RNA sequence: UAGGGAAUAGUUUAACAAAACUCCUGACUCAUCCUCAGGAGAUGGAGGUUCAAUUCCUCCUUCCCUAACCA
RNA sequence: GCUACCUAAGAACAGCUAAAAGAGCACACCCGUCUAUGUAGCAAAAUAGUGGGAAGAUUUAUAGGUAGAGGCGACAAACCUACCGAGCCUGGUGAUAGCUGGUUGUCCAAGAUAGAAUCUUAGUUCAACUUUAAAUUUGCCCACAGAACCCUCUAAAUCCCCUU
RNA sequence: CCUGUUUACCAAAAACAUCACCUCUAGCAUCACCAGUAUUAGAGGCACCGCCUGCCCAGUGACACAUGUUUAACGGCCGCGGUACCCUAACCGUGCAAAGGUAGCAUAAUCACUUGUUCCUUAAAUAGGGACCUGUAUGAAUGGCUCCACGAGGGUUCAGCUGU
RNA sequence: AAUUUAUUAAUGCAAACAGUACCUAACAAACCCACAGGUCCUAAACUACCAAACCUGCAUUAAAAAUUUCGGUUGGGGCGACCUCGGAGCAGAACCCAACCUCCGAGCAGUACAUGCUAAGACUUCACCAGUCAAAGCGAACUACUAUACUCAAUUGAUCCAAU
């Protein structure tokens, strides 16, 4: 269609639970690093992005 | 990674190689796979070799190695001369090496710590204009534009920042260099290196040690532990047949 | 041989009747073509001394090519049954009935045997005085012939060589084979040298 | 005979296939018969006389739904005669 | 959908002293043509890095080449 | 046993010109150019006249060979037993057909149709309408009040809705 | 080109074959080729003879492999700007390409324009013949152009003949 | 055109089968040694050659083939155009409403990171599928933020299957 401007990628919990979440970043900015409500430890912990899963 | 050499690098690997004296008090050396290895051992039985073989009892011990200097992806890492003086460094002097600096203060320094030859233009022109040999040169990166004159005459021997031979400081190979021995490399790229160690009357323990620096010294062009970077280390004096070394545990 | 599996489930058929076979039961992968299979050795019994093995009653394992196109059909061999395997035991008791039969490896045989068909050449320096005595004779022994020679089990002329001439070393492999070989001590020459003034222009 | 879907992919088209055994032709003595016979075999037969420590245990030996020959059976009963007069 | 590669004078290219070339003057000719010169002529873009970047990195545009690529 | 081509061993070819002939004229013989007749005919390709060839790559009797995913072909997609874009027979086979046609006694009753999707618009499935049975409770007709600004037709009307 | 061959049953012809010419493949025997052996055999194109068959191997194909070779293999064989006033450039400049359609012939059995223009033929000619032709879609062995003889081929015509 | 190489041929590997087996490039500059040659300034490591065909298995490239298909809308079909989603007119006032009717757009972007969990009652593109709005509650935020299902019109794709 169109040039992807942004990615998709997988926000995966510091906290050791394995609790991950997909949001979209630019392409051209650094790696996110996001605080963000884990359900397992049921209050908000840092998120760090792992991996790309496509290209948007 | 062209047929012949990885298959030689599968071959080298295949060749078979003991332990010990094989049962056996008489034994032909065709029946048993190769066998001398312990540094050790190897430089006593050199020495009864110097005795048998009537020779000189100082001789240059011409180590050669097989080492893996290829294969670290299907595109292979390529020679260069790490030099570094070993341990207790071995009678050879080779003392023709070259600064370029032109109207610093660094000449002094060039001399200062023991340069054999220092000079700015009129040297880069006896260079281009007249044969002259060096071993090594240096240069400030302030002469590096008017030293690119030689880079064809030099033929890539020119210095470099890969090599640690351009700087502000000249000491990094200039104080150094001059007692460090260079480890020079294969013409047909085989990976064998004829690159002597010691003199025979070196004490077994000194040769071990110049051994080991060679090995750290040789692995540096890909030290990687993803990729094993030694096969086989033939230990040759000059009028002796080569011995395969075991090498396996000085590799790390 | 080739082996064979259905890509299709057959039903099971039960006890005592036969399965039901449709038409895509006879669809079919290859699971092994066993003629590709790394081969294995043949165990045979020698009745007869070979090059490869020359031992009456010796179990050797050899290329099933070798044993099936030689030495079987030519009574060389015979095969490692039990009854054979007893038969051919029986005979070695009977060999040591008097005594234990005193070891000598195969390899040691094979290297009497090189010994036997080979001269040595000596070659020794014009220079220097030298004598030659075991533990030089033993270093030669490793250029030239190839053979690793034990020190002690070495002999010589009488009087240890001195001097270029014609005489003859004895290396004994594994201390009861004794082989004389024929000796050639000539002006040192290296390799190098030879392979230079002769083999390279002749 | 048998088929086989190209490329081992059940969505491909299905081909008919033949696998065909490699025959060598090789010569047997029989101990029993005191004869040799020059005899067409396969890889696999070697293997069953050198398991079974000759040709005459071999044709002995075999059930008839193993060797499958009937030149084979006919050994058997020569081998079998010999042995029983 | 991916990959890789390429962007040096108006034209391109040397990765090499750098040029040619178009245009534009001149000189040489008794004059004209040929000719011989000179003259300006560039390191895709952008950003960073380094004292200094065609020469270390990054994204985008254009183009070329290759190929997988399931529902 | 037709026909295409081939094999074996046979037969026929007057007269005249030229005398050399895949030469000319012209019978037998082979072919079928043009016209008419005929068109359930004498004939599922004929008759009458007129024509092409007629010692040659000719015509022709006999026996044999090549078989349909094929043969044979001086290629006309020719010919292979009257119908060959690929024979005929039997069988699979009661092939399949959203396509056309057909569908058998008497009498009564209710009964005409918003749309969506679909290689779907010559068809189907779901809605809608329609039919039968069953349950229990409202259905239709409608009084006030009420349902928009932006904008040129300030439309006929509708929706909601007790009462009846 | 000629004799010949073809759609048995609507096409006999300009279609096919053919002598000639040319390209390609093969160094060989006990069933075809052949009881043969490169002056041979087989696979094809074109079509006697006469005069000729021009340029191109970039692409596809084939062959050869270090580049490469090959068109009587499949195929292709340009445009612009200016220069003697207009009708046109021998000539130079210029982009592009493997090469830029050479000889011959030409309103043709050759897209249309088209019943082209002119001469001959008729009282009168969209017919016929000879020329002119930029055919912007002619053209040289998928052959070009002449020329004997031949044709139940297609067209035109003198004279005669006749109920056309 | 998609699918395929069973088939035929070539090639490689394996399978099968015999054995025999080239270790080549000094040079003294100095010194030694009666010679022949040596000491110093490398005398290494390598290690190969290796059974022709047929037959069978597995691959690769060709040859010659096989199987199946060649959408729809449409003022007949073809050609052209079109095929899903949203806004406006046609359709003036609840809803709904067509033409190869008239117009304009979409195949995203941006900010958040509680765009967390859960749950009454409703709407619904005329079916279904899908789609839409939400009180309370839990957990947060919070006592400045038109804060509680983000702005925005459309900004989009079922099942199987694949990856994890
Ligand atoms: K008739
Ligand atoms: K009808
Ligand atoms: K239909
Ligand atoms: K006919
Ligand atoms: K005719
Ligand atoms: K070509
Ligand atoms: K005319
Ligand atoms: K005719
Ligand atoms: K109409
Ligand atoms: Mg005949
Ligand atoms: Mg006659
Ligand atoms: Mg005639
Ligand atoms: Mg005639
Ligand atoms: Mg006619
Ligand atoms: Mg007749
Ligand atoms: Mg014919
Ligand atoms: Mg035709
Ligand atoms: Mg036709
Ligand atoms: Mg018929
Ligand atoms: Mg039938
Ligand atoms: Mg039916
Ligand atoms: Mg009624
Ligand atoms: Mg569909
Ligand atoms: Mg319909
Ligand atoms: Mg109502
Ligand atoms: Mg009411
Ligand atoms: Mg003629
Ligand atoms: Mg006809
Ligand atoms: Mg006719
Ligand atoms: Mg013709
Ligand atoms: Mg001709
Ligand atoms: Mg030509
Ligand atoms: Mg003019
Ligand atoms: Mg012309
Ligand atoms: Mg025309
Ligand atoms: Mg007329
Ligand atoms: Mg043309
Ligand atoms: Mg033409
Ligand atoms: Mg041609
Ligand atoms: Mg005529
Ligand atoms: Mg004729
Ligand atoms: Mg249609
Ligand atoms: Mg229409
Ligand atoms: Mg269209
Ligand atoms: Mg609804
Ligand atoms: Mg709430």
């Amino acid at each position: 269609k169109s040039k992807s401007k942004n990615i998709l990628v997988r926000m995966v919990s510091e906290a050791g639970t394995g609790f991950c979440f997909n949001t979209k970043r630019n392409r051209l900015r650094e790696k996110l690093t996001l605080l963000h409500y884990d359900p397992v430890v049921k209050q908000r912990v840092l998120f760090v992005e792992k991996k790309k899963i496509r290209s948007l | 990674t062209p047929d012949e050499k990885k298959d030689e690098i599968e071959k080298i690997k295949a060749y078979p190689y003991m332990e010990g004296e094989p049962e056996d008090d008489v034994y032909l050396k065709r029946l048993y796979p190769r066998q001398i290895y312990e540094v050790e051992k190897a430089v006593h039985l050199l020495k009864k070799f110097q005795i048998l073989d009537f020779t000189s009892p100082k001789q240059s011990v011409y180590l050669d190695l097989t080492l893996d200097m290829a294969l670290g992806k299907k595109k292979n890492v390529e020679p260069f001369t790490s030099v570094l003086s070993l341990p207790y460094p071995f009678a050879s002097e080779i003392n023709k090496v070259a600064v370029f600096t032109e109207n610093a203060s660094e000449v002094k320094i060039a001399e200062e710590n023991g340069a054999a030859f220092a000079g700015g233009t009129s040297l880069i022109q006896k260079i281009w204009d007249d044969e002259i040999v060096a071993d090594f040169y240096v240069a400030v990166p302030e002469i590096m534009p008017e030293l690119n004159r030689l880079r064809k005459k030099l033929n890539k021997k020119y210095p470099k920042l890969s090599r640690n031979s351009i700087g502000r400081d000249i000491p990094k190979m200039l104080e150094l260099f001059k007692n460090g021995h260079e480890i020079k490399v294969d013409e047909e790229r085989e990976n064998f290196l004829q690159t002597k160690i010691a003199t025979l009357d070196m004490s077994s323990d000194q040769i071990a040690a110049n051994l080991q620096a060679v090995i750290n010294e040789v692995c540096r062009h890909r030290p990687l532990n993803l990729g094993p970077f030694v096969v086989r280390a033939f230990l040759r004096s000059s009028t002796s047949e080569g011995l395969l070394l075991k090498i396996d545990p000085l590799l790390p | 041989t080739v082996i064979v599996e259905r890509w299709w489930k057959v039903p099971l058929a039960g006890e005592g009747r036969k399965p039901r076979l449709h038409r895509r039961h006879r669809v079919y992968k290859l699971v092994e073509d066993t003629k590709h299979r790394p081969k294995e050795n043949l165990e045979l019994i020698l009745t007869q001394s070979v090059e490869n093995v020359g031992v009456r009653g010796d179990l050797v394992s050899v290329k099933k090519s070798l044993g099936r196109n030689r030495l079987l059909p030519q009574g060389l061999a015979v095969y490692a049954s039990p009854e054979n395997k007893k038969l051919f035991e029986e005979e070695k008791l009977l060999r040591q009935e008097g005594k234990l039969e005193k070891i000598q490896t195969k390899a040691g045989e094979a290297t009497v045997k090189f010994l036997k068909s080979c001269r040595l050449e000596v070659g020794m320096k014009n220079n220097v005085k030298w004598e030659l005595n075991p533990e030089i004779v033993a270093r030669h022994f490793f250029k030239n012939l190839g053979v690793v020679v034990a020190p002690h089990t070495l002999k010589l002329p009488e009087e240890p060589i001195t001097r270029w001439g014609e005489y003859w070393c004895e290396v004994t492999v594994n201390g009861l084979d004794t082989v004389r070989v024929p000796m050639s001590v000539v002006n040192f020459e290296k390799p190098k040298t030879k392979r230079y003034k002769y083999w390279l222009a002749q | 005979l048998g088929q086989i879907y190209a490329n081992n992919d059940k969505l491909s088209k299905r081909l008919k296939k033949v696998w065909k055994p490699q025959l060598f032709e090789r010569e047997f003595y029989s101990e029993i018969l005191d004869k040799k016979f020059t005899v067409t075999v396969t890889m696999r037969t070697l293997d069953l006389i050198d398991e079974a420590y000759g040709l005459d245990f071999y044709i002995l030996k075999t059930p008839k739904e193993d060797l499958c020959s009937k030149f084979g059976m006919d050994l058997k009963r020569g081998m079998l005669l010999r042995l029983a007069r």
